[PDB]
RNA sequence: GGAUUAAAACUAGAGUAGCGAAACGGAUUCGAUACCCGUGUAGUUCUAGUAGUAAACUAUGAAUACAAUUAUUUAUAUAUAUAUAUAUAAAUAAUAAAUGAAAAUGAAAGUAUUCCACCUGAAGAGUACGUUAGCAAUAAUGAAACUCAAAACAAUAGACGG
């Protein structure tokens, strides 16, 4: 999963996607798809 | 050198030690 | 002609106008059947007191100049001794300047750290106000101050992401570009060499004259110089 | 016998060699830096069980 | 390096005693010239450039990238249950180098012991180095060259 | 006796390079194992922020 | 580079010397210190031959002088007393 | 040149159970200044020093290149049908070759190279004298005369062995 993981104890992938505008550019992408 | 030959050196060392003890004693009385 | 020797200055500055020069000559030692070097130190006249310990010099025979002096300095072949003296003086000045600059950069860093320890505000708390004020609409003057503590005049979700950027992230992208360049250069040249026709054309297109008439090494270097001039100059 | 014993690196070969060697040193430094951050993250996850007050 | 040459001469003696058909020596100009003279004189069956792992089948250009892994591979000869290359010794040693004029080289090849060097024997090869080229002593005498008497092979 | 007698082991006393490195090791917030406080404060804040964003998706 | 090696050795020499000053009977580590100091001399002696300008710059920054490098050094008992290594 | 250097010994201050030179006793013995037993001082312990000696031994200086096998461990690596298997080093054991007076050595006591120390019949003698160092015991350095045609090592066959 990496950034898109459900584990309470996540890895650095999540923190990297945050500072790399990936967890945000995918949240909008998913939401845009839902639209 | 073998033990047999070592024993000759041992005797010489013993006699030298015996003589130096003897000389020491004399110095004590003569002093 | 006058007898001349080559030797290394081994003592200078102890006698006025006199230096000690070490001369080594080749002799045959019959006993051990070996050609040896025999060493002797000469007291040598230095009229100009130019020579320095460590110099390589040529000494020439002269008239008797003293009880033990019968040679003079005739030429400085190598001036390593003189260089040592010049570099030592420069080092003292050069190092003092650098140490002064480093001492001022250490006290400045200390002041900044002390100043930050006087600001109770913490990054986490400040980033928890820029994310609550941005989600609640409140604009306490703290934010304006926070817009000065960090310089972040605008408070948006894309401003906290730029306050918390880590250098490692930049390194990760520079490394991918470095790997790309190497991989591209190798594939390009690898393919070019596999096809002699495309290779000959490649060279002509880049400005080579009759590349066909070239050697494998004399031309593969051109290809390498070109492939590295089409992936590093254009980028 | 006529072949030269050694062929010196061309200036281009030395450039590509330096790129690879710089990359090797940089990649290892980066991988160690990221490993340290991943250990700092796994230590943050458990620092709620540690006592300082 | 005369030390390297001493190592090679001893190595060839060791290989001859066990009768290995193929062995390797360090890749240097001096070693290559030394081996080539032995090959032309009939002491070595073959002389090939190669790597630490074996002789090269196809030409491999030597560069700084692989210089440390280069080796010279030589084939030893044996006939009638005897090694052709039985002994290999230095004359000029690292701690006592011997330079002879052409006149003294002629005496050495004529039965005269020069500077404790035993004279050339029947069927023996003495090599001389002159201006970084290695040649047989008889060839140096023909060219009027003075040089260092390096080694003797039998 | 006028010779410049420099300790061959420890060198001249008060050498600026030796003193400054020693002082740097004793600074208030120096960390071990290759960590620097500035990078650790941003990283720890990023974890919190990143968790909130993952809780807003 | 020789200058970097000397600097890295200097750090360890300074640390090891501090240890010895508190463990004056630790002869095993005194021997290690001696060897390390002599190793630093060896690397700097090569530097003087290879790049004299860097050599004089390096020793000045490290707090040493040419004499400390060239002269034979054994870190013997007289040195410990002439430079008051242990104090008193 | 420098540093470190067992045991004994020495200089100060502590400690002292057990052990234990010496000493004084008990036995044994023809005798017993011994072996055994008792009482047991120095010493053995700690702190701070002196001293730099041992069968301080592998009786074998250090470094480098190289040479035929096996076994057994260890380490690293590789693989998988995942627990073994395959590699490359180290150590140890037994060896080929080689070396050697032989006993044997075996990766050196082999093939080579480089550097250091040391030896030149026995006895006299590691003594004498001098010198240097040490609180001291001593340690280092270190002869000659006289005399002799000896003296020594490995191995062989015996004889002998409480
Ligand atoms: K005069
Ligand atoms: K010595
Ligand atoms: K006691
Ligand atoms: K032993
Ligand atoms: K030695
Ligand atoms: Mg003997
Ligand atoms: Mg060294
Ligand atoms: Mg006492
Ligand atoms: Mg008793
Ligand atoms: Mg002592
Ligand atoms: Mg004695
Ligand atoms: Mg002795
Ligand atoms: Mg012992
Ligand atoms: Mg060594
Ligand atoms: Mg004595
Ligand atoms: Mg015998």
């Amino acid at each position: 999963m990496g950034s898109l993981s459900n584990e309470k104890f996540f890895d650095i992938s999540l923190v990297d996607s945050y500072l790399n505008k990936d967890l945000k550019n995918i949240s909008n992408k998913i939401d845009s798809k839902l639209n | 050198d073998s033990v047999m030959r070592k024993r000759k050196k041992k005797m010489k060392k013993h006699k030298l030690r015996k003589r130096r003890k003897r000389e020491k004693a004399e110095r004590r009385k003569l002093s | 002609a006058r007898q001349n020797f080559l030797g290394l200055v081994v003592s200078q500055g102890k006698m006025q106008k006199t230096v000690k020069v070490r001369v080594e000559t080749k002799v045959f030692n019959k006993k051990i059947n070996k050609e040896l070097f025999h060493r002797r130190d000469y007291l040598v006249h230095d009229e100009g007191e130019i020579s320095r310990e460590g110099d390589l010099v040529r000494i020439e025979a002269t008239r008797p100049l003293s009880k033990r002096k019968f040679f003079a300095i005739a030429e400085i072949i190598r001036n390593k001794g003189q260089q040592f003296a010049l570099y030592e003086s420069e080092a003292q000045l050069s190092v003092a300047k650098e140490e002064a600059q480093k001492a001022k950069e250490f006290l400045d860093k200390r002041s900044v750290r002390e100043n930050k320890l006087n600001e109770k505000t913490t990054l986490l708390r400040d980033i928890r106000t820029i994310q609550d004020a941005l989600s609640s609409g409140s604009t306490p003057k703290e934010l304006l101050e926070i817009k000065q503590r960090y310089g972040i005049q605008d408070f948006s979700q894309e401003t906290v992401r730029q306050l918390l950027q880590l250098d490692i992230s930049g390194l990760e992208v520079n490394l991918e570009k470095q790997r790309s360049l190497i991989d591209r250069i190798q594939t390009r040249l690898s393919e070019l060499l596999s096809n002699d026709l495309k290779c000959d054309q490649f060279l002509k297109d880049h400005g080579v004259e009759d590349p066909l008439t070239l050697k494998k090494n004399i031309k593969k270097n051109l290809l390498r110089k070109h492939v590295m001039m089409d992936m590093q100059q254009p980028s | 016998m006529s072949q030269p014993l050694l062929r010196n690196r061309s200036p281009e070969e030395s450039e590509l060699l330096k790129l690879k060697r710089n990359y090797n040193r940089s990649l290892l430094n980066f991988q160690a830096h990221k490993k340290k951050l991943n250990e700092l993250l796994n230590l943050y996850h458990v620092a709620n069980e540690f006592i300082v007050t | 390096s005369l030390v390297k040459l001493a190592n090679t001469c001893a190595h060839l003696q060791n290989c001859s005693k066990v009768r290995v058909a193929l062995t390797s020596i360090p890749y240097t100009k001096l070693q290559l010239q030394f081996a080539y003279n032995l090959y032309q004189q009939g002491f070595l069956s073959s002389l090939q450039k190669g790597s630490t792992m074996g002789p090269d089948k196809d030409f491999v250009e030597v560069t700084p990238d692989n210089i440390s892994t280069r080796r010279l591979w030589v084939g030893l000869k044996y006939r009638d249950n005897k090694p052709v290359l039985s002994s290999c010794k230095l004359i000029s040693k690292p701690n006592s180098r011997i330079h002879l004029p052409m006149e003294d080289m002629k005496k050495l090849c004529s039965g005269v012991t020069i500077r404790n060097i035993k004279p050339l024997q029947p069927g023996e090869l003495i090599l001389v180095r002159a201006h970084n080229n290695i040649m047989d002593i008889n060839e140096a005498i023909s060219k009027k060259l003075d040089g260092e008497v390096l080694c003797r092979v039998k | 006796a006028s010779t410049d007698k420099v300790d061959p082991v420890l060198g001249r006393a008060d050498t600026p390079f030796i003193t400054r490195i020693m002082a740097e090791l004793k600074e208030p917030l120096v960390l071990s194992k290759g960590y620097n406080i500035e990078e650790v404060d941003k990283f720890l804040a990023a974890i919190e922020s990143a968790k909130r964003e993952r809780a807003e998706l | 580079s020789s200058e970097v090696q000397a600097a890295c050795m200097t750090v360890r020499i300074q640390n090891m010397a501090n240890h010895i000053k508190e463990h004056r009977k630790d002869f095993a580590n005194t021997r290690n210190l001696r060897i390390l100091v002599q190793q630093r001399q060896a690397i700097l002696r090569y530097l003087k031959r290879d790049n004299p300008e860097k050599y004089y710059w390096t020793i000045q920054k490290l707090g040493l002088n040419d004499a400390a490098i060239t002269d034979e050094f054994n870190m013997d008992r007289r040195y410990m007393q002439d430079y008051e290594f242990f104090g008193d």
